[PDB]
């Protein structure tokens, strides 16, 4: 997911 | 946790400095008025706001103590609620108006799309009218927005790992303390503190309702291929089926 | 012009609400465990329809409600009816973990909550809310206060606001009577009220579900259809 | 004319 990716940054 | 260590004043300071900026829209008065292009502006605006919201959430005390899957869930659940309380907050000093952006002031007449959309619009206006009459403070608003992030999906969630839900309850209790602390500092009596606290939290029920009705329209929108919904917005929307 | 509700004491407010309480109704005495979509929704529709008649007469006994115009009364009931049904369901399901006591002769679990696309999600939410109320040791006096708040708040967008404040006073009064500290009072108050946001969510999702059942599973009553149509 | 109107009367 995009949301999961942005939360990892 | 660091959140369970913070004083009420440190809690407020933390939330205040984690505040996202107010973004502009691509609104142009010299452009025609396609209420599908209004939704164009709002979709584009919401999508850019989501990026700031995600980085804001990671600076909400206790949020990053949770797993990535739980962080995702809470944001998927609350994103439109959080956008809407932000919208309602910045629209306080504008009776009859919604301030979507500093360059985008819409009332119910420059309108819309209607029966249903005008209803959601009216509900947002009413909520804003409520914040204004309550004289909602900035310190109270950042508490409320943080409560929404943590509460809106605290249920609706594997096994064993359930003390994380306990941790969310602990942080929520702290924000409750912070709210009361703010009201006590404001010189409100005990009865006035309890009443205002209740009034504030009952508003979250209205914000939840507006989000669900708004989500319905966005799903109704999507399937009609009106606005081109962004990739992130599509993924956030599919979370609500 | 002045409402009797505000002139009531806290104990008077409690007694008025306790006395206004609708009865716990029974479902059909057909022994069958409902698994079919038609059978289960058939039983739930029939139950909810009878509950609604009691709810309407309950609402008129909620202090401050009859002081509203008839159209405002209609509006608040159309807005909150499923919320009110659900918190009642959640309340009487407290002492039955993992189950939902729709009626004393109708306990459903998650397994029956399957079989139909769109239930088990809402079913799980109802269970979590029930479990939450149980862990807080929600009292009957608190429950009737919350249910009344839902009736008056959900479709509120000056009189209602003061009545809402009055009920808030009543909740605090109950917790103080229960020997809670001041800190525990505002914390518990906040916890209770935040659950109302989930109840709102469950109602909205449930309402969507009902429109889907409406567009031809089980025949609805005219009353249910009108309450349903009120949510567009 | 809603049923709710009638029931709220009596
Ligand atoms: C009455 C219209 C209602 C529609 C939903 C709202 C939106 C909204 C809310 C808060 C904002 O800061 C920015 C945008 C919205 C619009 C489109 C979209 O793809 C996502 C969110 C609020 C207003
Ligand atoms: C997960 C399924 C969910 C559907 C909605 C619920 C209903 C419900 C809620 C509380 C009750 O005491 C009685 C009935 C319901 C069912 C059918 C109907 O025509 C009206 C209300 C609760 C359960």
């Amino acid at each position: 997911k995009i949301l999961h990716r942005l939360l990892q940054d | 946790s660091l959140a369970l260590s913070l004083t009420a004043d440190q809690m407020v300071s933390a939330l205040l400095d984690a505040e996202p900026p107010i973004l502009y829209s691509e609104y142009d008065p010299t452009r025609p008025f396609s209420e599908a292009s209004m939704m164009g502006l709002l979709t584009n605006l919401a999508d850019r706001e989501l990026v700031h919201m995600i980085n804001w959430a990671k600076r909400v005390p206790g949020f990053v103590d949770l797993t990535l899957h739980d962080q995702v869930h809470l944001l998927e659940c609350a994103w439109l609620e959080i956008l809407m309380i932000g919208l309602v907050w910045r629209s306080m000093e504008h009776p009859g108006k919604l301030l979507f952006a500093p360059n985008l002031l819409l009332d119910r007449n420059q309108g819309k799309c209607v029966e249903g959309m005008v209803e959601i619009f009216d509900m947002l206006l009413a909520t804003s009218s409520r914040f204004r009459m309550m004289n909602l403070q900035g310190e109270e608003f950042v508490c409320l927005k943080s409560i929404i992030l943590l509460n809106s999906g605290v249920y609706t969630f594997t096994l064993k790992s359930l003390e994380e839900k306990d941790h969310i309850h602990r942080v929520l209790d702290k924000i409750t303390d912070t709210l009361i602390h703010l009201m006590a500092k404001a010189g409100l009596t005990l009865q006035q503190q309890h009443q205002r606290l209740a009034q504030l939290l009952l508003i979250l029920s209205h914000i939840r309702h507006m989000s669900n009705k708004g989500m319905e329209h966005l799903y109704s929108m999507k399937c009609k291929n009106v606005v081109p919904l962004s990739d992130l917005l599509l993924e956030m929307l599919d979370a609500h089926r």
